[PDB]
């Protein structure tokens, strides 16, 4: 698996609903090209992807 | 004789006197409040 050397998260226009009204953005410098599992470590906000 | 001058050229605000339905064209005097009923085609969502 790909390792992440570092990650930022920035989220602007938040919106709780009921909809996926919130868009967060990770800025990241991996070594290598793959596929990660993203998760949200809360009960309160679910992701999308 | 004693006419004076029209009101082309007295009125206040800059505007300008017509005379075919007698109206006073671009008057810049007061505000105007406004209320907009913007319809939901034009908003995009936060996503897009
Ligand atoms: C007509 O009006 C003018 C404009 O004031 C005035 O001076 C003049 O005496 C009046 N009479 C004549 C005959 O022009």
């Amino acid at each position: 698996s790909p390792t992440i050397l570092e990650v930022s998260c920035t989220v602007a226009d938040c919106i709780y609903s009921a909809d996926f009204g919130g868009s967060l953005t990770l800025q990241y410098k991996a070594d290598r090209e793959g596929h990660c599992p993203v998760h949200s470590h809360s009960t309160t906000a679910v992701l999308k992807e | 004789n004693n006419s004076g001058r029209p009101l082309q050229e007295t009125a206040p605000f800059g505007c300008k006197i017509e005379v075919e339905p007698l109206r006073a064209s671009n008057c810049a005097y007061g505000h105007i409040p406004i209320s907009i009923d913007i319809p939901d085609a034009a908003f995009v969502r936060s996503s897009e």
